[PDB]
């Protein structure tokens, strides 16, 4: 076949997004989970099978401790990885990897061993002709269509700032601050057992992360909307646990995302996600900003929730000079962003003699990813 | 939801026209004063000039 | 209905503050205009009593 | 065609003003700037472009180092003035230089080899039939339709004096004076930052270049003006950076053109602008200084501050006798009063014969610039 | 008793320095951090205390969020300045400051609001008899006893250069380079997130300025040494947290300074302070250009890494013409030369009638300061 395909997988923590370069949506996208039998089985005839990875483990999560193998954009266990992708290639897209050029996503100001033991792994576990790791904020640029703008790059993992100009990029300039989709989860889990409701293990740690995946939304006031939780009427929703318990949330939904731009309620100084795009804004050089402030892009999976947008264009509005309009550019579909930013790019010609190919890997080793690529 | 986020951008709307009109009635005002300061401007200028 | 009516009064009222800034904005430009011609009188004035 | 018609480049620094020769005006003028990406650009796709020439330059700033070519009426880099040059005949004018005569300025007192290594270039890099290098001040004079005059030459790259009478030309009597337009932005970036507004890079000191270019004039009376300043009203403006950043500059504007007629700000005992023309106007003889007095001729883009030829004329009577009126000739469009002069030079019949043709450069050498022309 | 003595008080940033005048040592050092409680604290009996200043902050430093008031030589809040000098004179001092006239330093090349202001909270808050604020580098002279050099003074501030002959100085060739001792801390910082060691509030990014004050030093030359890190040894150094924590740092550790020489490592466009002591040097006059290159002097706090003096020498040696022998003195103490210099010229008998009185300042309020001083 011509150009041979390409193949794409963004692992930012909490979801394997993975499928063919040349195509709008990934085929696979799970969860990223390693959940192993913790209570010892008596039967015969059972599995035995050591481990369960993707939704897989979703399936059978009350017998299983699971184990996130990815924390803070960081690789925990490399094992529980290369399993992942075991599962991804052989599980869900049935390809050899030697047949596929494989492009990797990563997160920005991320530790150097993750780089060159993911790229380690890709040629010296799954034969592999060629890989890239490339950065998650350039990616979901790429997939909105524009030249410029600052990549607000929040999934599960860590949250991530990159403003562009004009392709370039500016190193100094680059944001990575620790909040994510997880440290959300565990504060909501917080906040639940002040109404009673406890949830103390990972398995129903992730039908709390189901719950803020739907029920939590962000306030266009945050004291306005904790005010009118006064009179609970249309703040309080029903939510239906597979147990069959009904759980009823009312101002604690809210105040779950307003941690994003408030991480005093988390116990961190780390500036809230609307002055780090300052702080992002502010070191670049005076001139581009004006544009800077007009196309930023939302990226991930945390920043699916309802009134993200609004809420970050008044306070940044409310900041900056009200001289020139703040346009922020969050598309739905924003979730997969990155995958489609990786899918446009292995699909570019040029793209195709940037490739770290496996025989240079061979002659110059694992170090070579910091030399040729970004 | 959209309607607590359109009547309060309405509310905020309806002050930025608010604030907008009073910055017409307090820019007309001004330009007013800047016109009729001109003029005499103008007319202290004619007057410097003869 | 009551969201549509938030929103064609946020519209309307959107109008009111860009009709108000369309009518404050003449007006910024001719406070910026006209007082630029009563500092550029005044300055004529200036330099016809110096 | 009948003529060939002609080409003409005004090349003082800071602009290149160049376009056919018998027209009123010049097709193109732009800066003459050299802007090189410093920052490394990560994206696939762009340019290259080792580096932007022009007003595309100032359009792209932020990224851009830019680097004047010419200092002082001397060209730095020789690379850079080919590079500047090949930009206004191809992407402006969209001429071959093979098919026209061209006209060049060049400022007195002035290094043989920027003449020489001038003319080289124009024949052994732009194949052209024929050249001249001449002299600023008697092109604007020439514009100025005058025979007798002291022209004021003063650009962005040096400020020069030359007394001509009835046509003539004294060579003891022309006075270079090195003061210019940029100097006075560098006066201008070190006099804002008394007010806390800190311009520290090559691109926001062609944001004060443009301030300069409009915000600043010149004192009826210095002490006067900045006496007034105690009552601050019509001599602070506001001005709007392109960031969307607001500044507002009172008594500081009006001291920065006070430096041509007090170089002691500066540091320089050099005397002012109007004791030079002095200086040249007594080196003299006794018998024309009447009329020079009276036709004193302002040129150059820095003598297009308000109220200059207001103050020149208080100071040159208050120097000069009171026996004789001094009337000094500064017109508006005296910015393009070289380029101008260059445009009815080489629309004259008679100037066709006193070409250096490209046949008598190849065979009596690049030497013969000083040897034809002055 | 007789002269009553006299307060001086060094107060860039990153440090207070602070005694009486003609002790050769200060009276206090301490930092120049004001430290607020971020967390409630549930507990009876404890303080209050708004907030904590000096070493109070540095002992108690997890609690707390810490603010420095001096932010590149500019105070960017006044209540925790006044409580800092409030501080230095009731604490360590034990002074009134009605008794002492108060020498205070002050920075090249920053906003008059800085003097006006600082003038006015000693006048008017700790009453005072008289007072003087005096620019930094020219206090660091008198340190090292000399009347001619060029000083590279540098904090945890700015970096400012400032030449001096035979006294005198020239205001048009003071450089001001805006990188600090500070803007390597953040630097450091974002270098260690390469080896996964990620450092995120005020509280561990002063442990970061901690390594930086013993572990990191500049390298004599930086690719040779970047080479040799190939084989790490020497080049990597173990470090104790006062968490437990071992961290262990390499190449890492001399390309943090390697930023001073490099401004392109935190992506500004402005010179290193090698060039910028060089474009001091070239602005001068030609005559004291030969004692300037072998008198350059160093002080300040960031100037005290190892290496600097040696790598100056071998930059400037190379970038200046080498018929003249480049002389660096960076004497030990460099950190204190500033209030040295201080106490000193608070020594001098002609220095006591060069005061700013308090009756001057009431008589003809706060804006004489640039009126009868630096």
């Amino acid at each position: 076949e011509d150009e041979t395909t390409a193949l794409v997988c963004d692992n930012g923590s909490g979801l394997v997004k993975a499928g063919f370069a040349g195509d709008d949506a990934p085929r696979a996208v799970f969860p990223s989970i390693v959940g192993r039998p913790r209570h010892q089985g008596v039967m015969v005839g059972m599995g035995q099978k050591d481990s369960y990875v993707g939704d897989e483990a979703q399936s059978k999560r009350g017998i299983l401790t699971l184990k996130y193998p990815i924390e803070h954009g960081i690789i925990t266990n490399w094992d529980d990885m290369e399993k992942i992708w075991h599962h991804t290639f052989y599980n869900e897209l049935r390809v050899a990897p030697e047949e596929h050029p494989t492009l990797l996503t990563e997160a920005p100001l991320n530790p150097k061993a993750n780089r060159e033991k993911m790229t380690q792994i890709m040629f010296e576990t799954f034969n592999v002709p060629a890989m890239y790791v490339a950065i998650q904020a350039v990616l979901s640029l790429y997939a909105s269509g524009r030249t410029t703008g600052i990549v607000l790059d929040s999934g599960d993992g860590v949250t991530h700032n990159v403003p562009i100009y004009e392709g370039y990029a500016l190193p100094h300039a680059i944001m990575r601050l620790d909040l994510a989709g997880r440290d959300l989860t565990d504060y909501l889990m917080k906040i639940l057992t002040e109404r009673g409701y406890s949830f103390v293990t990972t398995a129903e740690r992730e039908i709390v992360r189901d719950i803020k995946e739907k029920l939590c939304y962000v306030a266009l006031d945050f004291e306005n909307e904790m005010a009118t939780a006064a009179s609970s009427s249309s703040l309080e929703k029903s939510y239906e646990l597979p147990d069959g318990q009904v759980i009823t949330i009312g101002n604690e939904r809210f105040r779950c995302p307003e941690t994003l731009f408030q991480p005093s309620f988390i116990g961190m100084e780390s500036a809230g996600i609307h002055e780090t795009t300052y702080n992002s804004i502010m070191k670049c050089d005076i001139d581009i900003r004006k544009d800077l402030y007009a196309n930023n892009v939302m990226s991930g999976g945390t920043t699916m929730y309802p009134g993200i947008a609004d809420r970050m264009q008044k306070e940044i509005t409310a900041l900056a000079p009200s001289t020139m309009k703040i346009k922020i550019i969050a598309p739905p579909e924003r979730k997969y962003s990155v995958w489609i930013g990786g899918s446009i790019l292995a699909s570019l010609s040029t793209f195709q003699q940037m490739w770290i190919t496996k025989q240079e890997y061979d002659e110059a080793g694992p170090s070579i990813v910091h030399r040729k690529c970004f | 939801e959209a309607l607590k986020d359109a009547q309060e951008k309405l509310e905020l709307a309806e002050k930025k026209a608010t604030d907008a009109e009073a910055d017409v009635a307090s820019l007309n005002r001004r330009i007013q004063l800047v016109e009729e300061e001109l003029d005499r401007a103008q007319e202290r200028l004619a007057t410097a000039l003869q």
